[PDB]
């Protein structure tokens, strides 16, 4: 990421703060409804609105993203274990990372109107595409 | 392809949309977020900064035409191919825009609606709009098929 | 949309295709080159190495069925949607395969044809086949639209 | 790239040898006919079959790929100047790098039948996707 993008991502994620988990759970719910093909990766999950399993999983996704923001210059190393899980174990189709990234952007636009400027939108899209590249690196 | 509930939810929200500003914001954000799209709009003037893009009068005026085509599509959901026939020919044979970019603009429009309506743009409301933008993208890519 | 010349070039080359081996090679290479596709074929057995994939009898047998559907499509180019109606329903509603993978298989098949025919698979011949594989991919993705 | 992929790429490119330029020109011709949208980036070029300009440009593409094979462990540095040209100056749509990569694979399959094994096909696809990632890095 470029210095301008790093600064935009750190500033936007700071405003997200303690609500990261909530936003993560909402992004997953938006993905399951808009793109039903993504549901096949979670047969062992309760996928109903306001599910405790979706809330719990949304927190884990958000924690991984918060750790990626803090380690923005060393993302492949910080997310190494997650790459093995998604690519080797779960065999997640790479197109699904784009679908989740889009749903996270929609979630942030709906909750942070003053923060979601065109410049910040561009930086967050670049950050999520970098995260997706690391998670599919084993392919 | 839309359930009666989904159709009423899309139509209700669309009537609240400020056509004079939503279109300009969607087109402007495509140029800022995906910079390769700027080569098709060189003749629009100054596109050097995000603020110059959003404030460009040709970007705002063109955005109104784009939203007008989307409004036309919502009025003829059963016949999307017929409603976008000449527009498909224009984008393909004259402009040579790759069809992947139609999906990107559809997704940017979804982000703009979420930004303007907040908590009113609920997950079932988004799901119905995703069906609409995918249909519009597919109808625009017909002259390539 | 294929020109009469393009239609005759595709049909002529297809008559030379060894159905018993081209299909197995195209399916096998998809599993090796794009490893995420392997999760849909877990019940096929050992897929751990490229040699185990290419030598798998269920991969070879299934490849013949895939090529059979392509042959059916080439016989009904004017009505691709009708020829792939039930197959579209199967891949979408029962298997939940992302439509992007239909394009990938089409491209792998193009590589397999070039490998089998060499210099006979000329750039105009490839251009006509690219239109066919894109048409087949679009007809298979209809039940999603 | 993994050690297995590096070895496959070096061995396949060694067999290409003095014919790299020829294969580069053929890959471009295959791209222009199969995907007509790509022609808009070359209005100043003679795009007819057996064009001297296409032959000359095919040699430049092949030379850049040969340099990438020799600097496989340091690809972002070796291809840095080409990233600025394609992304900032020419504004090449990222989808076009996938279209050219596919056409190069078709060209190699048609000219090297004994060398184009499923394992070598997989390694060459990974190498071309890495080249494409570097050339679009400025986006
Ligand atoms: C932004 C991209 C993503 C991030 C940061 C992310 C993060 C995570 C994390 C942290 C875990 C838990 C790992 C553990 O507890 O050991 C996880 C699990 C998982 N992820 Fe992702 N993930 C992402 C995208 C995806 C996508 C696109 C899919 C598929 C649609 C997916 C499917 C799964 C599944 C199925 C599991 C295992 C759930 C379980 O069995 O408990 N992930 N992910
Ligand atoms: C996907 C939804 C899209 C719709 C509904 C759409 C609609 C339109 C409409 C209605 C026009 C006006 C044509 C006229 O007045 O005769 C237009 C022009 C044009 N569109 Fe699109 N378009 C879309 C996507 C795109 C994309 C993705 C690009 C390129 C990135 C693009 C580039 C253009 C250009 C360059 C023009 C001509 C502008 C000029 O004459 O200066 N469009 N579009
Ligand atoms: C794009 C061209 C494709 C064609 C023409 C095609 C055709 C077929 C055909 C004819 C069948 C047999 C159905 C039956 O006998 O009832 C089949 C089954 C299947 N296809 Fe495809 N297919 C294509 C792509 C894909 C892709 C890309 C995937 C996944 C990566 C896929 C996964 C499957 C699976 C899992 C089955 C069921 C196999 C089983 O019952 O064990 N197909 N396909
Ligand atoms: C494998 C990926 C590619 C490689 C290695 C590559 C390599 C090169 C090289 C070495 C040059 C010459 C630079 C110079 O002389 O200073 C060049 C020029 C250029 N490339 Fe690429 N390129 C690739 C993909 C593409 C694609 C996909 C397009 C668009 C479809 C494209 C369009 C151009 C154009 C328009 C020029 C300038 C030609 C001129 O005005 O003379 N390149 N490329």
């Amino acid at each position: 990421l470029s210095p301008a993008d790093k600064t935009n991502v750190k500033a936007a994620w700071g405003k997200v703060g303690a609500h990261a988990g909530e936003y993560g759970a909402e992004a997953l719910e938006r993905m399951f409804l808009s793109f039903p093909t993504t549901k096949t990766y979670f047969p062992h999950f309760d996928l109903s609105h306001g599910s405790a399993q979706v809330k719990g999983h949304g927190k884990k996704v958000a924690d991984a993203l918060t750790n990626a923001v803090a380690h923005v210059d060393d993302m492949p190393n910080a997310l190494s274990a997650l790459s093995d899980l998604h690519a080797h174990k779960l065999r997640v189709d790479p197109v699904n990372f784009k679908l989740l990234s889009h749903c996270l952007l929609v979630t942030l636009a709906a909750h942070l109107p003053a923060e979601f400027t065109p410049a910040v939108h561009a930086s967050l899209d670049k950050f999520l595409a970098s995260v997706s590249t690391v998670l599919t690196s084993k392919y | 392809h839309l359930t009666p509930e989904e159709k009423s939810a899309v139509t209700a929200l669309w009537g609240k949309v400020n056509v004079d500003e939503v279109g300009g914001e969607a087109l402007g954000r495509l140029l800022v977020v995906y910079p390769w799209t700027q080569r098709f709009f060189e003749s629009f003037g100054d596109l050097s900064t995000p603020d110059a893009v959003m404030g460009n009068p040709k970007v705002k005026a063109h955005g109104k035409k784009v939203l007008g085509a989307f409004s036309d599509g919502l009025a003829h959901l059963d016949n999307l191919k017929g409603t976008f026939a000449t527009l498909s020919e224009l984008h393909c044979d004259k402009l040579h825009v790759d069809p992947e970019n139609f999906r990107l603009l559809g997704n940017v429009l979804v982000c703009v609606l979420a930004h303007h309506f907040g908590k009113e743009f609920t997950p079932p409301v988004q799901a119905a709009y995703q069906k609409v933008v995918a249909g519009v993208a597919n109808a625009l890519a017909h002259k390539y098929h």
